[PDB]
DNA sequence: CAGCTCCCTGCTGGCTCCGAGTGGGTTCTGCCGCT
């Protein structure tokens, strides 16, 4: 499936509309400011995710580590540094369908290794 | 009591705990949560009685 | 129909007018004003 | 060293450290000073000066400038063309009902050219403008610094703790009043809207004349949907925010979508900002967008080039007006906006949660500075404009002008009075539309009332509204209000007072702070390109969106660092930083509320034992708690501050090694007991309560009688109440020290026994012990005060005098012979119910009488008479008359502990039990007031009484001491010949056997309240009645009936008593007599001593019908008559 | 609190009685509980007599 | 009450130039076969077992719904992907 | 304001023990041993100069209304 | 058969309501000026 992204003009600087080259029956990419025209790579326009399964951790950030009022645990180490102590946390997301689930933050910063569990 | 609120926020944290039909995770936890307070404070309380 | 006095009664040095007495003082002055300048003036304007 | 088990000790004398250096107003006296020093400054400064022309020509025209700065402010001054001027004491301005204000003064300089080109500017120095009312014990009131025996020599209270305004000599307390944060984003999630979220952001600047410029950025409910709309301030209808920025300059696209999304790898974001982006691709260029927007306004120009100028006016100053108003501050406006955009998308994605509205954190405190200036500063804008009408009814004809003349002093003073003495707080014309409930009148009956007065917030919400979500008490108020104490009426949770270390920011310029932060590693936004601003952090000042710094760590820490030496940034300002989210804050404006804490490093305090031993040698050392915050052991955090920070109770039990809980804590509590307020600081172990009886005795603490102040002899004051005999309780929090409670108490430690003795006090009533009573106890005295002035007329003057029977017409059966020959009555006459006390008449044009006449049934004695003149130079009285209450029988007393009662009977000692000894209780209270109420603090103090009266020693009731507890106080007990749990074996009074069960007897520390039987009781039978319908009157004092309301109608209805209900609303209320003619049913004419009875209107004089009314009922019809309604009441 | 706290004390459970006294933030949540009711006794009398 | 909503977990909609061709790699397109631009939506075996439905029911509501100005091209429910492709006629 | 002449509960004379109260408290003498040197052995006596306030002092530091 | 008429449905803006009593207190009942 993938996202579908938005990409601009290179001459004015502005949102691409989809178009289909009816002669080739080939998807073309308009400005409707000006007559530029380009071939789309993805050949997808619109995607539209309902179930929502969406990966958290990509969304948490490694700086949240030094929060003082996260809870800190060492049972759970993390996995390239072997460091012991790891920050958790859960999804501090609105929407979360159900998720009680722990998102854990490695410190020793420069690590920033995120996991779930 | 607390024992066992923690145990339940435990399998709640690892995933264990199957949510309730009729209910999603979240409610269904908070339903665990009070009635395991509630049956404590009823035992403490019978035993104040007794 | 103007309301008698004991719908409005009039204090005597707080004589102090009433809210209502008020009120149809401005009637009867604007009336008096509006009839005046339709016998005299007749402006059709400054009578709208 | 580190301070172990030694912190029950060291945490109350940093505390008695902090309301040392602080006292308990301090809110108000540092919010008025900071007024009065800079806030008038810059409001009498940044006023445009004013250029005024003639009539644009006289023949077939030049102007001036008049620039004025540099205000000056004099101390208080009294009297006016009859002596030299003379500095105003409080006091007198109390006794003689002036208005204890102070003159401010300018310096102006009219610059004026003509012709000739030749320029000439006069400056006139110390120009008068108004007397400004000023603040007791303020940093310019003449009571500043006094030492407390020129207190005393001044007839001051050295334990007043000042903080209001003395106007018309009556004290004035300016409540501070919560609202919104401002130049904040706030996204919200109205229920039912066409649209879902919007994010609103009302922005102010620097304290400038234009009003909160409220700007919304919404989201449309569900084609295409979800479309982002913006309306905006002086436009009629939403505007696509696309639109704004094309407007504000941006034509690309790319370029918007720089300032809105950050990293443009998000395509969530994209998919959602799209239908905005398509629902205006007919925009492309500035002009076409300035006036798409020309044409929503309010005003919409005839013209383009009309609407291009209006729509631009209004981008730059009053959309956004915090981040800039200058030439060109498009891209800092486009870069906020862009920010509440992209807030919203947050919002509307969940990647973030709504903001909440109750969050104290989002609210701000309006004290006496920010209300004063705002209330000044359209008084001078006021002032201004009339300056200009006077400038130009002179520059017409062109003769001269003179300033003195063209300055009218009165509307500055007479505005700031009329404001401060009502409480209508706005211009008189909008009485109606400006706030009230501002400025109340002191409540002046206890100490711990005025100290609770002068400590109080104010939700300017709507009351007797169904929401109780603003009402509830949230999380955020720990230890910055009190969650105990708040009014029990339709004010609950909308009216909080004050925690005790809960300090209120008085505001700073930012600008330190700015140029701090542009000189370390961060770029302002015209800097940089939005290609960067994604990783790192966005800083925000006040509000404003001010740079972007690419690490947040050591920039914290050095914010902190420079805190906690006071280096640039001062302690009220708070630096918060949000972690998850990459904003980082700092909020330096006024009305911030604040709690100071203690700094925790690694696991330990920054609280030593050296500190601790410097600090207690205090008087000496003078190591006072401003040097211990420049020590940087303590902070002052706020609610933002609160949130991003990690507290511990007590440092002794959350900081050691054990099963670790955080192991990570920033701060820690002096004391968990400072969450608590003023009324709720006097309660003895609430922690042992349920919370609805400490919230009622929060309040009943305002009620209770005693020493309210100690100069009360010199307080010609109405309605005073002053206990004979008080005493600080037995038991007592360590909190008392600092409210002065054993100083000025307000209440005697009795000795109850919670048993049931003869039924007397079965529902919530008590038994006293009449000996007791005789004795003395509880006995109080009742001041009252009489003023009167005379005057007003061409020839009716007032005189007082003794008005005699021959001369004056109007007179009462009251006995004048009490007066003395000056219309007065001497200090020391018994006097009772209708007799005359000033004998007042005023001329008849022989004279009629205005003497007033004491309140009946008082019955009291005239304490003191004084005579002065007011300031208009009219002979003035005040005359204050004593009557003590010896405790009766429905006299309302309570306990610390919301445990309320009237007496219900009095025994002798003979008839109340009594111990082994001769120890008969002061109080019996009924033990079914216990087991609902839950007062176990009650029973706890009347543990810890007994003890503490047989050890000697004070009790100790801190809520959370925890070194004390029922099984120690019963230990201590036992050991003194007592049972351990505080029952005794009473004997009965009447019989002599011993009561089968054992009483719980010991000294508790019981109040009386002002609501006396004696004030209270009153009935009625045909007296007086009122003017418009002759129903009788209302009021206990004006001899008045009891209402016989609908309810009670509907009562007699269910009994099915109709006799007695005509009886009640007919005969009882006003029987009245009407006749009516049978052919109309219209009032007619009846001339009863000649019996002509005609009907105008119809000719008949001969069948005409006498109806009873209620004489409502009769001007009911009259009424409906006068509205031309005709009410026909036909007999057949 | 920590963050996410779900235990019983977290969340304004109180084990100690009226005895025992309170705990501040157990003082804290029981104030705040019984403001609930104080708002309710107040706001019901508006829409009752009515 | 349930909308397609409630069985569906996304949507998504390509130009294929040939339905023949079959842009996304679909034996069951190719073996059970006029607009180049379709829709695609994917299900789940979740809420579509809790209520019954079949492939063949959602696609004859579509077609008594919106008549014949579209068809819909559905998986069997064999595979563990829930596929069904819409087109436009003409 | 001023201690009272008798105890509230028993009755036994207290006036005039408050200045030799604090003339015991001016001293090595606690509370405890100065309320039983004055003889005050039962607790509703005890009290009523334990918890007495004497504000007849900061009351004396005004001028009279008169000389 | 295409165009015009009419009746219904749907939606938005507007008006009125918001416990019973009771005790106090307070300020306020225009000001400038110009004949
Ligand atoms: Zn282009
Ligand atoms: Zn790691
Ligand atoms: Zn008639
Ligand atoms: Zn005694």
């Amino acid at each position: 499936p993938g996202f579908v992204g938005i990409r601009f003009c290179q001459e004015c600087n502005n949102m691409l509309y989809p178009k289909e080259d009816k002669e080739n029956r080939i998807l073309l990419y308009a400005c409707r400011n000006c007559d530029y025209q380009q071939e789309a790579d993805n050949s997808c326009i619109y995607v539209n995710k309902i179930t929502h399964e969406v990966d958290e951790l990509t969304q948490i950030i490694a700086d949240v580590s030094q929060d003082p009022t996260l809870p800190r645990t060492e049972d759970h180490p993390c996995q390239k540094c072997g460091h012991k102590e790891a920050v958790f946390f859960q999804s501090h997301s609105a929407r979360a369908e159900d998720a009680m689930r722990l998102y854990y933050v490695c410190t020793a910063p420069h690590c920033g290794h995120r996991w779930t569990e | 009591a607390k024992q066992d609120v923690i145990e339940v926020i435990e399998k709640a944290h690892n995933n264990e705990l199957e949510p309730t039909p009729g209910n999603t995770l979240r409610q269904t936890f908070e339903n665990q949560v009070n009635r395991i307070l509630n049956d404590a404070r009823d035992k403490t309380g019978s035993s104040a009685q007794k | 129909p103007v309301p008698p006095l004991s719908v409005r009664p009039a204090v005597v040095m707080q004589r102090n007018q009433d809210d209502l007495t008020h009120k149809l003082a401005d009637i009867v002055k604007i009336n008096n004003q509006l009839r005046r300048n339709e016998q005299n003036g007749a402006a059709a304007h400054v009578i709208a | 060293e580190i301070t172990p088990d030694l912190w029950q000790e060291a945490c109350w004398i940093v505390i008695s450290s902090y309301f040392d250096e602080k006292g308990l107003v301090r809110q108000q006296l540092d919010s008025f000073d900071e007024f009065i020093q800079m806030s008038v400054q810059r409001i009498v400064e940044d006023a445009p000066p004013i250029d005024l022309q003639a009539e644009a020509q006289h023949a077939s025209p030049p102007r001036y400038l008049l620039k004025f700065e540099q205000i000056y402010l004099s101390k208080p001054t009294h009297w006016e063309r009859d002596g030299a001027p003379s500095p105003m004491m409080p006091n007198e301005a109390r006794l003689r009902n002036l208005t204890y204000s102070a003159p401010l003064y300018v310096d102006i300089t009219k610059t004026v050219i003509k012709e000739g080109e030749e320029q000439l500017q006069t400056q006139h120095q110390k120009t008068f403008i108004g007397k400004i009312p000023i603040m007791l014990r303020s940093t310019y009131c003449l009571l500043n610094g006094l030492t407390d025996r020129d207190l005393c020599e001044l007839n001051e209270c050295p334990l007043d703790p000042g903080g209001y305004f003395i106007i018309n000599g009556s004290e004035k307390v300016l409540i501070a009043q919560e609202k919104m944060a401002t130049n904040t984003v706030y996204v919200f999630a109205k229920k039912d809207s066409k649209y879902a979220y919007t994010g609103e952001c009302r922005s102010c600047l620097e304290n400038s004349s234009r009003p909160t410029s409220t700007i919304w950025v919404s989201m449309l409910a569900r084609a295409i949907g979800q479309r982002i709309v913006a309306t905006l301030p002086y436009i009629k209808q939403e505007v696509p925010i696309i639109i704004v920025f094309r407007a504000l300059g941006f034509v690309s696209d790319r370029d918007i979508l720089e300032h809105i999304i950050y990293d443009f790898e998000d395509p969530e974001m994209m998919e959602m900002v799209k239908p905005s982006l398509d629902e205006a691709f007919v925009i492309q260029e500035q002009n076409v967008a300035l006036n798409f927007i020309g044409s929503r306004g309010a005003k919409p120009g005839v013209t383009k080039e009309k609407r291009i100028k209006y729509a631009k006016e209004v981008l730059q100053k009053e959309m956004l007006p915090h981040v800039g108003v200058s030439d060109f501050c498009e891209t800092k406006k486009a870069y906020f906006l862009g920010y509440m955009v992209h807030r919203l998308l947050l919002a509307a994605l969940g990647r973030r949660e709504l903001d909440d509205r109750d969050h104290y954190g989002n609210k701000r405190l309006d004290l006496a500075g920010p209300l004063l200036a705002f209330l000044f500063r359209g008084m001078f804008k006021n002032l201004l404009k009339e300056v200009r009408i006077y400038a130009q009814k002179f520059i017409d004809r062109g003769k001269d002008f003179n300033l003195e003349l063209a300055i009218k002093t009165r509307i500055i003073s007479d505005g700031l009075k009329y404001s401060l003495a009502t409480g209508n707080w706005g211009d008189q014309k909008k009485a109606h539309q400006a706030r009230a409930g501002v400025s109340q009148v002191l409540n002046r009956l206890t100490f711990a009332s005025t100290l609770s007065h002068l400590r109080r917030l104010n939700s300017p919400i709507g009351r007797d509204g169904k929401l109780a979500k603003p009402r509830q008490l949230h999380n955020t108020l720990w230890g910055m209000v009190c969650p105990a104490e708040t009014p029990e009426g339709h004010a609950v949770g909308l009216v909080k007072n004050l925690a005790l270390m809960a300090y209120i920011s008085v505001g700073s310029q930012p600008s330190p702070i700015l140029e701090f932060l542009e000189e370390w590693s961060m770029e302002n936004l015209e800097e940089i390109s939005p290609a960067a601003i994604a990783d790192a952090t966005k800083i925000f000042v006040n509000g404003c969106w001010v740079g972007i710094h690419k690490d947040p760590e050591q920039l914290m820490n050095t914010l902190r660092k420079l805190r906690r030496q006071m280096d640039i940034i001062v302690s009220e300002v708070s630096m918060i930083r949000d972690i998850r989210e990459r904003e980082i804050r700092i909020y330096t404006d006024a009305g911030r509320i604040c709690r100071p804490l203690l700094i925790v490093e690694k696991q330990k305090l920054l609280l030593k034992k050296r500190h601790i031993d410097q600090l207690k040698e205090r008087e000496y050392n003078n190591y006072s708690w401003q040097d211990l915050v420049a020590s940087g052991v303590v902070e002052y955090i706020d609610t933002l501050e609160e949130e991003t920070v990690m507290l511990a109770m007590t440092p002794d039990d959350l900081q050691e090694k054990e099963v670790a809980y955080c192991s990570t804590y920033t701060h820690c509590e002096i004391h968990p007991s400072m969450i608590l307020g003023v009324c709720a600081s006097i309660i003895p172990f609430p922690d042992h309560n349920q919370s609805p009886r400490n919230t009622y005795q929060s309040a009943m603490g305002k009620q209770a009688m005693g020493v309210y102040i100690t100069n009360f002899h010199v307080r010609m004051d109405t309605l005073a109440h002053v206990l004979y005999y008080p005493q600080k309780p037995l038991v007592t929090t360590r909190s008392m020290e600092y409210l002065r409670f054993r100083e000025l108490p307000a209440g005697i430690n009795s000795i109850v026994a919670i048993a049931s003795y003869t039924g007397y006090n079965q529902e919530d009533s008590v038994i006293m012990n009449r000996s007791a009573v005789d004795r003395g106890f509880f006995r109080s005295v009742f001041y009252r005060s009489y003023k009167e002035q005379e005057s007003k007329g061409f020839d009716q003057e007032e005189v007082f005098e003794k008005p005699t029977r021959e001369t004056c017409q109007g007179m009462r059966h009251a006995i004048y012979d009490k007066l003395d020959d000056d219309g007065l009555i001497a200090p020391g006459v018994r006097v009772s119910g209708d007799d005359v006390i000033i004998g007042k008449t005023v001329t008849l044009p022989t004279k009629r009488d205005c003497s007033t006449f004491l309140r009946t049934s008082e019955t009291g004695i005239v304490d003191q008479v004084m005579v002065t003149l007011n300031q208009e130079g009219y002979k003035f009285c005040k005359i204050r008359v004593r009557s003590v209450r010896i405790p009766q029988i429905g006299d309302k007393f309570a306990s610390r502990h919301g445990q309320k009662g009237t007496c219900g009977i009095q025994y002798r000692q003979e008839d109340m039990p009594f111990t082994c000894e001769g120890i008969t209780p002061d109080i019996i209270i009924n033990p079914h007031a216990i087991p609902s109420r839950m007062t176990i603090g009650h029973l706890i103090e009347c543990l810890q009484g007994k003890v503490s009266a047989n050890k000697g020693e004070i009790g100790d009731a801190t809520p959370f001491n925890d070194a004390v507890n029922v099984q120690k106080i019963s230990n201590l007990l036992s050991d003194y010949g007592y049972h351990l749990r505080g029952n005794e074996v009473l004997y009965n009074g009447f019989t002599g056997r011993k009561i089968t069960s054992q009483i719980f007897i010991g000294p508790t520390y019981y109040q009386r309240l002002k609501h006396m039987v004696d004030d209270k009781i009153h009935s009625r039978a045909r007296g007086p009645i009122q003017i418009l319908n002759r129903q009788p009157m209302e009021g206990r004092s004006r001899d008045g009936g009891l209402r016989f309301g609908e309810m009670e109608r509907d009562c007699q209805i269910a009994h099915g008593a109709a006799q007695f209900l005509r009886e009640r609303l007919f005969e009882a209320s006003d029987p009245y007599q009407v006749h009516v003619c049978n052919l109309c049913g219209i009032m007619a004419i009846a001339n009863t001593r000649t019996h002509t009875y005609e009907c105008r209107g119809c000719r008949n004089k001969t069948q005409i019908s006498l109806v009873r009314m209620p004489y409502a009922c009769k001007l009911l019809f009259q009424e409906l008559m006068s509205m031309s309604i005709a009410p026909r009441m036909m007999s057949v | 609190f920590i963050k996410d706290d779900y235990g019983p004390e977290s969340r304004g459970f109180v084990e100690n009685s009226y005895l025992a006294g309170l705990t501040p933030t157990e003082f804290f949540f029981h104030a705040m509980g019984g403001r609930e009711g104080l708002i309710d006794t107040a706001v019901k009398t508006a829409e009752t007599g009515y | 009450h349930t909308t397609l909503r409630k069985v569906t977990a996304n949507t998504a909609i390509y130009y294929d130039p040939n339905p023949q061709s079959t842009v996304v790699a679909e034996d069951q397109e190719w073996v059970n076969v006029i607009s180049p631009w379709l829709l695609r939506v994917e299900l789940d075996r979740k809420h579509m077992t809790d209520r019954k439905l079949t492939m063949e029911q959602i696609a004859e509501k579509i077609n008594a719904g919106f008549g014949d100005d579209l068809n819909c091209i559905f998986n069997d429910d064999n595979a563990e992907k829930l596929v069904l492709r819409i087109r436009i006629m003409n | 304001m001023i201690i009272p002449v008798r105890c509230f509960t028993c009755g036994k004379i207290v006036g005039n023990k408050w200045e030799a109260y604090l003339g015991l408290l001016q001293a090595e003498y606690t509370e405890g041993d100065a309320l039983d040197a004055l003889g005050l052995k039962r607790y509703c006596c005890r009290r009523m100069l334990l918890a007495h306030v004497d504000l007849i002092e900061k009351l004396l530091n005004y001028a009279p209304l008169e000389k």
